């Protein structure tokens, strides 16, 4: 049973610190371990300061918010 | 001394390890990522302050944290070479 | 009872009536082909480049240029007549009041740099909605740059179609708020 | 792991484990520091190096001994050795009275590869957001250090954020009688576990006389 | 040998530097992309290309102040009054540099 | 005469601008060499020690530093949390509030306020 | 006295000064006599600040404090 949101599907990251609070960006992978704290791995197009374009979030920081659009983060 | 506090987000890069000039970070093994490690740091009492381990670190928000406290600075913490406080 | 002397020096219209809100009726300003000041003013300025222009030879370029020069100063003279100056400087005065109808109104610049720079942000968001990539903002993909530039002149309409019907703001929970500020 | 006799600097004069490197002004200030750290480690070929206090050196084919004022410059030169694929260093903290003290690979296994038996020291469980707000801890064990509150008292404290949000529901703490009630604290009737009891009867009447004006005008 | 003396990285801004490969994600790219324009010894390929840039870069920057100078030249043969400096020296300001009278600047020029 | 003061000044201007100078920096570079130096913002020093003692022994301020200081009956308290996480426990989980809590309170940080070892 | 500034020299401002003393030695003294009261009170105030309060006086010290009748009604009046 996959648990988490699909691969390749659009998430909104609800994690407050994070470069991209409220942003979007794809799914890479969900690790299926249920001793993962933070399973989900999400990339982005804006990359962060530290030119980091992907970071792992945990299972409670995604929202599978749909695509984002024209002129839209 | 300084502190160098590691946070659940580590993802085992060893990255932050690797930087620091002073051996302050160390690799233990855990069960919380997909690399079965976390860093850690035993030994920030010769933690320098210089940051690379932040710099390092490529979490959405560094993974590991070094809270500078000057009121608090050690021989060790300021670098002194033409002086001893021992 | 002398506003004048009561104030320091500056004067009082003391009169309400409607007639008195348009910035002639103003009296520190007085139109400047009556005022003093700007007859000496400009008068010290035919004089200067006059003094300047004999310094040259009479058949030299220079000279013609001079002559240039003054017929332009006595252009500008005539054509500030109209324009309000106040009663001291003889410099003429820039009106901000919104009267549409005087002679140097702030009105008309506004109004012609309120469209150019509206269309000017309108062509470039334009673009950068039509260009959701960072390889066409340094390698600018120019027919449709210009096709966006030429399309910009009907934004004080269609910026405002997109205003009310939900296309150019975006709610506050799709953007990045800033930085937490509590948590704990 | 069996730490070596490292001898003190100026007891070591004229070693055959010392490489030849140039020497400069930039070395361990005596005179004014006792404290030295000593790098160590055995080569294959006398392979020329860097100096971290300025200068250039050549190791030996043997064993190799080196002495610096700090533990920093001693881990620059083993990051340097270690480029050129030279392991089994061991960086030692020699005391002022020559007690050596084993530092950097301090388990024998180098702080980038995981070894078991280690514990992560200085560890959160929570994002870094997770952290107690700094005015939450004023005047507590942590009145200017909320990133070293126990996770505990993280969550105690974030229960009270989220309680003392909803106002109308608190409780007001009751005024103390300060004229009628504070004796001389040997007048006590002991009996603690019947003090609660009485906290408990107490704050029942209050609550109830709370309770009855309330229900005057509301 | 003059085959591969191509326009083909006019368009690929920054091509000159491995550090700028990943492209334009930031603004600080074009400072960076600027910074390195220069830097011939961290710029790709062998040390001959080092050599080939320096030395014609030279050259370039020799032609430029030749073009200085060629313009100092013409200024002072068509745009001068050297005619009566040459005749009187001692009572002729040096120009070689007029205004254009727009916006006023005439009042730049003055009497030499 | 309009002077005659300056038989006042002649005494309390090289007094208060050189005399009292000089004696506070002496006595402020001695005062620097005290252990009690700076007692109040330099950690490490007794009579901080001392007055952070001296503030436990008063009845009031016994548990001051306790960030959970304030339950007033804290068996109650536990007792209403175990009844709450046992009805939530999930499945066969081997975990209790009192050892939850008991390792949630321990935390590794040896390096926080080590200065506490010297005066 | 010689003036500077547009001002003193064509408008004639003058300083005057008086040809008597102000003050007399005596007037001084006796305000030097309540500055060194204020100078000793505030080296006492000096010393009390530096080394605080001292919650542990209730085990030496004499007496068994006091709170004044209005501060107990100030506490029980509320905050
Ligand atoms: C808070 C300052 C303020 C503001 C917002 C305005 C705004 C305006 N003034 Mg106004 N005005 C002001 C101060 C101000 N005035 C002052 C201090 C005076 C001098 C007493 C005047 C004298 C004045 C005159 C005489 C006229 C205006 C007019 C106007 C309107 C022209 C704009 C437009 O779209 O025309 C459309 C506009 C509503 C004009 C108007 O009524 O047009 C509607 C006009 O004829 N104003
Ligand atoms: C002729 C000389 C001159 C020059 C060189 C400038 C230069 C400038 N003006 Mg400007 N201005 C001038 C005359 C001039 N102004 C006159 C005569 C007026 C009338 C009083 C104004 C009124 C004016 C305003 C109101 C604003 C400027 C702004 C600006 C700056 C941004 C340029 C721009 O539009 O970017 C291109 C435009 C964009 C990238 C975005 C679009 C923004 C513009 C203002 C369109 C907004 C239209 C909107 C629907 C109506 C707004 C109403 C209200 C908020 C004013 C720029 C430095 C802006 C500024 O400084 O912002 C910090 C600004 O907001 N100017
Ligand atoms: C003094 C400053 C100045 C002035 C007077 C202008 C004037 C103009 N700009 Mg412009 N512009 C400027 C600075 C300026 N620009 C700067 C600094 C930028 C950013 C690099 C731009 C970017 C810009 C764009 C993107 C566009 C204009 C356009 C225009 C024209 C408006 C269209 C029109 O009225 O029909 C004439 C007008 C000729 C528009 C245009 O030409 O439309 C066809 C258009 O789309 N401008
Ligand atoms: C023969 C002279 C000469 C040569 C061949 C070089 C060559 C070099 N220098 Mg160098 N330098 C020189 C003189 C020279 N320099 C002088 C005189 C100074 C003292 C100021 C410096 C200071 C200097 C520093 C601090 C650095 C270099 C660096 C470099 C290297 C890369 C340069 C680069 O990419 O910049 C690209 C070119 C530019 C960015 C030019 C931008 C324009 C300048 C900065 C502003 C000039 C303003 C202008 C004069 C006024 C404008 C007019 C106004 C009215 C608008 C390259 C090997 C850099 C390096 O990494 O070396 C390996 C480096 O960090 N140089
Ligand atoms: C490299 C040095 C240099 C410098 C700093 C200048 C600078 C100048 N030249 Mg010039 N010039 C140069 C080389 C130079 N020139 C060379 C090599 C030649 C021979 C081909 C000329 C031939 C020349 C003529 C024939 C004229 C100038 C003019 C001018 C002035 C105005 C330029 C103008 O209108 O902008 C033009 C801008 C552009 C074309 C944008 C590109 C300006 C002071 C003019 C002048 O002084 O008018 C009174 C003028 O009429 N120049
Ligand atoms: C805001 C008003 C304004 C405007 C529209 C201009 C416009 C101009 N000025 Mg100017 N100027 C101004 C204010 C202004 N200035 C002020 C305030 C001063 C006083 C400091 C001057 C002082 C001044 C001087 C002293 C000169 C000009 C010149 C020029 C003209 C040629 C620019 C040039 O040499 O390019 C140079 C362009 C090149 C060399 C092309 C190079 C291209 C490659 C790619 C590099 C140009 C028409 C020049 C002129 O008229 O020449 C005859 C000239 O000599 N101006
Ligand atoms: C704000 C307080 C203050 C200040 C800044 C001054 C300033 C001055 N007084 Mg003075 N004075 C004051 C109060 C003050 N007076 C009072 C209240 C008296 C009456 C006892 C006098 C009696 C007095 C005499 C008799 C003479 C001066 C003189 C002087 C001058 C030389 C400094 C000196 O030796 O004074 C010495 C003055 C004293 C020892 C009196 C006590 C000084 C005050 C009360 C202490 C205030 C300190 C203040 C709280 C700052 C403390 C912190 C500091 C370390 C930064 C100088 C302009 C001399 C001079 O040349 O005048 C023309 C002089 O002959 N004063
Ligand atoms: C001008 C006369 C004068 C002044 C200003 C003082 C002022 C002071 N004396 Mg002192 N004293 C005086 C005459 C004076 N005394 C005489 C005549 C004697 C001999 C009986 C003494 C014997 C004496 C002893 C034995 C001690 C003092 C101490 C002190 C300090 C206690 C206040 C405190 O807690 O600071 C706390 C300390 C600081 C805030 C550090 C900065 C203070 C430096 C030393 C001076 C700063 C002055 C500044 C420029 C204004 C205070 C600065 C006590 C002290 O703390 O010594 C330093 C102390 O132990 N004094
Ligand atoms: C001619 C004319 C006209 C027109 C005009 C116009 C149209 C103009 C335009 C103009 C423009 C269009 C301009 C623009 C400008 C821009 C600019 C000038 C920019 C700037 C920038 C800056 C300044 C920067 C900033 C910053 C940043 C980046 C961020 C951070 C902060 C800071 C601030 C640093 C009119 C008719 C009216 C009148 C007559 C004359
Ligand atoms: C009349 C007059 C006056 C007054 C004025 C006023 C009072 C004004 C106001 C104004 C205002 C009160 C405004 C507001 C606004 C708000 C808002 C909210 C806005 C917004 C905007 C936007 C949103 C824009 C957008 C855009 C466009 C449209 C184009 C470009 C691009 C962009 C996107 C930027 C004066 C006194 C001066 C003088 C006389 C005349
Ligand atoms: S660099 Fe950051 S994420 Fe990587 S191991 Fe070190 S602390 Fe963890
Ligand atoms: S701040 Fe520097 S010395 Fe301290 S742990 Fe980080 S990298 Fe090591």
């Amino acid at each position: 049973p996959w648990v988490g949101p699909k691969k390749g599907s659009w998430v909104k990251i609800l994690r407050p610190e994070s470069y991209w609070f409220q942003q979007r960006g794809q799914v890479v992978n969900v690790n299926q371990k249920p001793e993962v704290k933070y399973p989900v791995t999400v990339k982005f197009d804006s990359v962060n300061y530290a030119n980091v374009n992907t970071n792992g979030y945990a299972l409670w920081e995604v929202i599978e918010a749909p695509a984002p659009g024209p002129g839209e983060v | 001394s300084h502190a160098v506090k590691i946070y659940d987000t580590c993802i085992g890069c060893t990255l932050c390890v690797r930087a620091c000039p002073t051996d302050v970070l160390e690799m233990v093994p855990a069960s919380i990522n997909a690399a079965k490690q976390v860093a850690s740091s035993p030994r920030v009492e010769d933690c320098v302050g210089c940051k690379r381990c932040e710099t390092a670190c490529p979490t959405d928000f560094l993974s590991i944290r070094v809270y500078l406290q000057d009121n608090e600075e050690t021989q060790y913490s300021l670098g002194l070479d033409l002086v001893d406080w021992s | 009872a002398k506003p004048l002397e009561m104030f320091g020096g500056v004067d009082i219209d003391l009169e309400d009536t409607p007639a008195h809100w348009t910035i002639k009726a103003s009296p520190v300003l007085e139109p400047c082909k009556d005022n003093k000041k700007f007859h000496k003013k400009l008068k010290d300025e035919l004089y200067k480049v006059k003094k300047n222009q004999q310094k040259f030879a009479e058949g030299s370029a220079a000279y013609a240029r001079f002559n240039k020069k003054i017929k332009m100063i006595e252009l500008r003279e005539t054509a500030y007549g109209d324009r309000l100056c106040g009663k001291k400087d003889g410099l003429p005065r820039t009106i901000a009041t919104g009267e549409w109808n005087v002679r140097g109104s702030a009105m008309w610049p506004a109004a012609i740099f309120l469209y150019i720079a509206g269309w000017i942000g309108w062509a470039g968001r334009s673009y950068l909605i039509r260009t959701n990539d960072a390889a066409k903002e340094i390698n600018i993909d120019v027919p449709l740059a210009v096709t966006c530039m030429a399309s910009g002149f009907s934004w004080p309409v269609a910026a405002w179609q997109e205003i009310v019907n939900g296309e150019m703001a975006v709610p506050n929970d799709q953007i990045h708020n800033g930085g937490p500020w509590n948590q704990s | 792991v069996v730490a070596e006799a490292i001898p003190r600097p100026e007891d070591l004069l004229d070693s055959p484990k010392f490489p030849m490197f140039e020497g400069s002004t930039g070395g361990y200030m005596s005179r004014s520091t006792r404290e030295r750290h000593a790098i160590t480690w055995t080569a294959k070929g006398q392979a020329k190096f860097e100096m971290p206090t300025g200068g250039f050196a050549i190791m030996n084919q043997g064993e190799n001994l080196c002495y610096f004022r700090k533990k920093e410059q001693c881990i620059a030169l083993g990051k340097q050795l270690r480029k050129m694929k030279i392991e089994n260093y061991k960086i030692y903290r020699l005391k002022k009275d020559g007690t050596v003290i084993f530092m950097h690979p301090a388990d024998g296994v180098f702080p980038e590869k995981v070894n078991k038996g280690r514990v992560q020291v200085n560890g959160r469980p929570f994002t870094i957001r997770g952290n107690p707000q700094q005015s939450e801890l004023k005047f507590t064990k942590y009145q200017g250090k909320g990133y070293e509150a126990d996770p505990l008292t993280t969550m105690f404290v974030k229960a009270r954020v989220m309680a003392f949000a909803d106002v109308p529901n608190l409780f007001a703490l009751p005024q103390p009688n300060m004229d009628e009630l504070v004796p001389a604290e040997e007048v006590d009737k002991y009996t603690r576990q019947e003090y609660t009891t009485r906290m408990m009867e107490a704050l029942k009447r209050v609550q109830d006389d709370r309770a009855a004006k309330a229900a005057k005008s509301l | 040998i003059f085959r591969y003396i191509n326009t083909t990285l006019w368009a690929k801004a920054g091509h000159f530097n491995k550090a700028l490969s990943k492209g334009a994600k930031t603004t600080t790219w074009i400072w960076n992309l600027h910074d390195y324009a220069h830097d011939f010894d961290i710029q790709q390929r062998s040390t001959g290309l080092i050599a080939r840039k320096v030395f014609s870069s030279n050259l370039a920057h020799l032609s430029l102040v030749f073009f200085w100078i060629s313009g100092m030249h013409l200024h002072g043969a068509y745009l001068s009054n050297y005619d009566i400096w040459l005749k009187d020296p001692k009572s002729i300001t040096p120009s070689s540099h007029l205004a254009y009278s727009l916006i006023g600047q005439d009042i730049l020029n003055s009497y030499t | 005469k309009y002077g005659d003061q300056r038989k006042f000044a002649a005494v309390l201007v090289p007094l208060t601008t050189l005399v009292f100078p000089a004696v506070a920096m002496g006595m402020f570079v001695l005062y620097s060499f005290q252990e009690d130096a700076f007692w109040r913002i330099v950690p490490g020093t007794k009579r901080a020690r001392e007055l952070d003692e001296a503030w436990r022994e008063h009845p009031l301020f016994a548990n001051s530093k306790d960030p959970l200081d304030g339950l007033i009956n804290p068996d109650d308290y536990e007792k209403g949390l175990e009844e709450a996480w046992e009805r939530a426990k999930p499945a066969g989980s081997t975990v209790t509030v009192k050892d939850k809590l008991k390792q949630l309170s321990k935390q590794n940080n040896p390096h926080w306020e080590s200065w506490r070892a010297m005066s | 006295r010689v003036p500077g500034g547009k001002r003193t020299q064509e408008l004639g401002l003058v300083i005057p000064m008086a040809d008597e003393d102000g003050l007399t030695d005596g007037q001084v003294a006796g305000l030097f006599v309540i500055a060194l009261v204020v100078f000793i009170s505030a080296m006492d105030l000096a010393k009390t600040m530096y080394n605080g309060i001292n919650p542990a006086k209730f085990k030496t010290s004499k007496g068994k404090g006091y709170i004044s009748p209005l501060v107990k009604r100030y506490i029980e009046n509320g905050f």
